[PDB]
């Protein structure tokens, strides 16, 4: 998935 | 051991000359210095892939270092039902060898039964000194999605910019190449072509029975063997095939  | 011997610069050479059984054999990519074992998956229709990446229940710890990466690790067996990591250097030696244009096929399969596919058109993976960047030139189809182009979960809008997998170099969590501040190869505990992070993770952790929890993984890493477009990033594939054949065969 993503990250901040 | 039975290696066949029947011998080429890839697993479709083989087939050419008359191979019709999968198995082990020996190649030597131009570049070479000295022939290697592969599995080659033969079908009728004389189309020959080789095999460098197999997942099926969970027998070997894919959290690898750079070294064991870069070489290769797992086990090959004349059968096919052993998991391994063919080594970067060779999955380099034969997806350049004589500019011969290649498509890279990712096999997946559920725990109900269900196979799905996606092929890469172009596929190429580059030497040591660009650290093994993924490169292809565009999707060519299949069920699975193209994870490769990177997803939109939602999370950001710069998701999709950050998940996408083509021109990325590769990342072990002692060799960070990603584009992420913090390490994503240590954190998700694998070797792959990070962004920041990924969207499409075939070297992440076998989770039994294929749903899993933000739990499962205390710092909330969605680190399973996991594909966005086909499935949730909360599904842990059953089993996953990576292989190659020259793009002609398609
Ligand atoms: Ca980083």
């Amino acid at each position: 998935g993503p990250r901040p | 051991v039975q290696i066949h011997d029947i011998t080429g610069k890839d697993c479709q050479d083989i087939a050419n000359k008359g191979a019709k059984q999968s198995g082990l054999y020996f190649i030597k990519p131009l570049k070479a210095n000295q022939q290697f074992l592969v599995y080659c998956e033969i079908d009728g229709s004389g189309n020959g892939w080789t095999v460098f990446q197999k997942r099926l229940d969970g027998s070997v710890d894919f959290k690898k270092n750079w070294i064991q990466y870069k070489e290769g690790f797992g086990h090959l067996s004349p059968t096919g039902t052993t998991e391994f990591w063919l080594g970067n250097e060779k999955i380099h030696l034969i997806s350049t060898q004589s500019a011969i244009p290649y498509a890279l096929r990712v096999e997946l399969e559920d725990w109900n039964g269900r196979t799905s596919t996606a092929d890469y058109a172009m596929f190429k993976v580059g030497p040591e000194a660009d650290k093994y960047r993924l490169t292809y030139a565009y999707f060519a189809g299949g069920d699975a999605g193209d994870a490769f182009d990177g997803f939109d979960f939602g999370d950001d809008p710069s998701d999709k910019f950050f998940t996408s997998h083509n021109g990325m170099q590769f990342s072990t969590w002692d060799n960070d190449n990603d584009k992420f501040e913090g390490n994503c190869a240590e954190q998700d505990g694998s070797g792959w072509w990070m962004n920041k992070c990924h969207a499409g993770h075939l070297n992440g952790v076998y989770y039994q029975g294929g749903t899993y929890s933000k739990a499962s993984t205390p710092n909330g890493y969605d680190n399973g063997i996991i594909w966005a477009t086909w499935k949730t990033r909360w599904y842990s594939m059953k089993k996953t095939t990576m292989k190659i054949i020259p793009f002609n065969r398609l």
